[PDB]
């Protein structure tokens, strides 16, 4: 007759759906056309993960192979034709995750924060989703891990640059100054913010210095910043003036390359990642995303697919 | 009927309370006697004491312990079970008994690890046993195949409704169906259990049922008692790992079951496949993988 996993695979788009079936190959096709996943390397160990939950396992008779079980989350309703595998991995499950991402980030952790928040991104498409606006929260929770992991390596980077050539002093502030751009919350975002003032201050670019000043302050810091950023703004505010001229527009909106962390202003032509929606110069395009590490910079996708309301007739 | 304990400590899978009441029953009859050995072994190979069973059983036993023996082989000698099938195929084309209800289930057995379904069916097809007629749904359940597996359970349901393995076999129909039924095959484990004890195979049985519908939670005490007593028990540790990832234990602990389980039994089936998903996905990763 038909096996019950591949029932499940004839009923549902989802590629968490196909993964717990064991259709490893279907799942990987559905998750390459739907998002950009080229590289399916570190999706391994969520597949084995994902696939060893599919089905539990009771002995009929005795001495004889042991039967199997495949749970249906509709299993009320569905026949033996239309069955569909239990959930198990949940968008609260992610979210819960977030904080963990978020206590790493702020005690400075950031490289294993980044790797959680890879690991959240990456889940992401596995979920089945009731409603459509949890889709939209799934897609929301994506956009922050990213927002996170590229902000969180360009930092890394930032530090690692050398600090010597007066170029070098400039290349370091204009980067610290886009991590300002991040959207993160604002417990990380007053501590960007904290640095990017006094990379500025040394730099001498006064006049942009009290722009990040009071931006940190509009925040609420807790008290010893406040006043300490209060203290650096008045000494900005006795000669507002810029020393050198930067590679930065707080104004102009931004679009932090992924890989150069070079800002792509508005319009000019850029590349996203079909599945974070990090940005990347046309250069990158067809390359894999330094964010992802799964996906195809330039590839075109049909989108997520975790809710079969997505699915319309 | 006398062996009626002893049987029926074997199908709900007590095996050891089975050893032991066959010890103690008396023979009664050349032909009881036999049939109390048959299941004593069964039961030996049940907790997969092989050795016992072919050091035991000599070529000067019966035939059915022959049979048992047979299958006793086929599962302890890997390299033996080819030649094995071969001479069951050599003995079941060239003769006719029927008659020995034991080799029919022994040499279904065979059939049924080597995955010639065909010719387990087939050679189950002309055993007349109530056990065949379980041993035929179940196979048929693999097969997937509900709607013959249910005309077979009628068939038995006529013949003995009360009878522990015609429930077996409801049971079994009945978690293949799903829906509504699936509570129906949970009372009958339970049932059981209650009646006869908790054995590793019912308790997992109803941990299945449970599993089946959403109650994870309900599972957790079945399997965590399975467990407690028998660790290293497969079905107890896929299970367990299944209902890990539902209740939303650490990612660790699912790890750690699949870990114990390869430790408890290295060959297990569930592991194989695990590894060949494992194989073909790193095949899969260099498809799609990019070049270099």
């Amino acid at each position: 007759g038909t096996s019950p996993t591949q029932i499940w695979c004839n009923n549902s788009q989802l590629p968490v759906d196909h993964i717990l079936a064991g259709s490893f190959e279907t799942a990987m096709r559905l998750l390459h056309d739907q998002v950009g996943v080229i590289q399916f390397g570190p999706y391994k160990q969520l597949f084995l993960q994902t696939y060893a939950r599919g089905r539990t396992t009771y002995q009929a008779l005795p001495c004889l192979p042991s039967m199997y079980s495949y749970p249906n989350r509709n299993w009320k309703d569905a026949g033996l034709k239309n069955g569909v595998p239990a959930v198990g991995l949940k968008l609260n499950d992610l979210i819960q995750r977030l904080q963990l991402c978020y206590q790493l980030t702020t005690v400075g952790k950031f490289e294993e924060a980044v790797e959680k928040f890879r690991s959240i991104l990456l889940s992401v498409p596995l979920l089945v989703v009731d409603n459509k606006q949890e889709i939209a929260e799934a897609q929301q929770l994506i956009t922050i891990c990213r927002e996170y992991i590229v902000g969180l390596c360009m930092e890394i980077e930032r530090k690692k640059l050398p600090k010597e050539t007066l170029d070098q002093q400039k290349r370091i502030c204009e980067m610290a100054a886009y991590f300002t751009h991040s959207n993160l919350q604002p417990v990380h975002m007053i501590l960007v913010l904290r640095t990017a003032l006094n990379l500025f201050f040394k730099l001498k670019n006064f006049k942009t210095a009290a722009t990040f000043a009071r931006r940190l302050l509009e925040l609420g810091p807790k008290p010893e910043v406040a006043q300490q950023t209060r203290k650096i703004l008045s000494a900005c505010e006795k000669n507002p003036t810029d020393a050198c001229q930067l590679n930065y527009d707080m104004h102009n909106p931004f679009d932090i390359c992924a890989a150069s962390y070079r800002p792509i202003y508005r319009g000019k032509p850029v590349e996203k990642c079909p599945l974070s929606g990090a940005c990347y110069s046309p250069e990158f395009k067809g390359q894999i995303c330094r964010v992802t590490t799964v996906t195809e910079i330039g590839k075109d996708v049909i989108g997520l697919r975790i809710s079969p309301l997505q699915f319309r007739l | 009927d006398e062996l009626f304990d002893v049987k029926n400590a074997f199908y709900i899978g007590s095996y050891q309370q089975c050893i032991n009441e066959a010890q103690r029953v008396k023979l009664s009859s050349p032909e009881r006697e036999v049939e109390r050995d048959v299941f004593l072994y069964r039961a030996y190979l049940a907790q997969r004491k092989y050795g016992v069973v072919l050091d035991e059983i000599k070529p000067s036993s019966a035939p059915e312990l022959q049979a048992v023996r047979m299958f006793a082989e086929y599962l302890a000698s890997e390299n033996q079970r080819d030649s094995i099938v071969l001479e069951l195929d050599r003995e079941m084309s060239r003769s006719v008994d029927v008659t020995n209800t034991t080799f029919l289930l022994m040499a279904a057995s065979i059939y049924f690890h080597d995955q010639n379904p065909d010719a387990a069916l087939r050679t189950l097809h002309q055993g007349d046993g109530l056990e065949c007629m379980a041993m035929t749904i179940q196979i048929l359940l693999k097969l997937d195949r509900l709607d013959l597996a249910r005309k077979e359970l009628k068939k038995m349901q006529d013949q003995d409704e009360d009878a522990t393995l015609t429930q077996l076999a409801t049971a079994w129909v009945n978690l293949a169906v799903g829906g509504e039924k699936l509570q129906e095959a949970y009372y009958i484990f339970q049932e059981l259990a209650d009646k006869c004890s908790p054995t590793l195979l019912l308790l997992n049985g109803q941990a299945a049922c449970h599993s089946a519908q959403g109650r994870w939670e309900t599972a957790e005490g079945v399997l965590q008692e399975a467990l407690d007593k028998d660790s290293g028990h497969p079905e107890t540790l896929i299970n367990l790992i299944v209902l890990s990832q539902h209740l939303g234990k650490p990612p660790e602990v699912t790890n750690r079951y699949l870990s114990q389980l390869k430790d408890a039994h290295r060959a297990h089936p569930f592991i194989k496949e695990y590894q060949a998903k494992e194989n073909d996905f790193d095949r899969l990763a260099m498809q799609y993988a990019p070049s270099a």
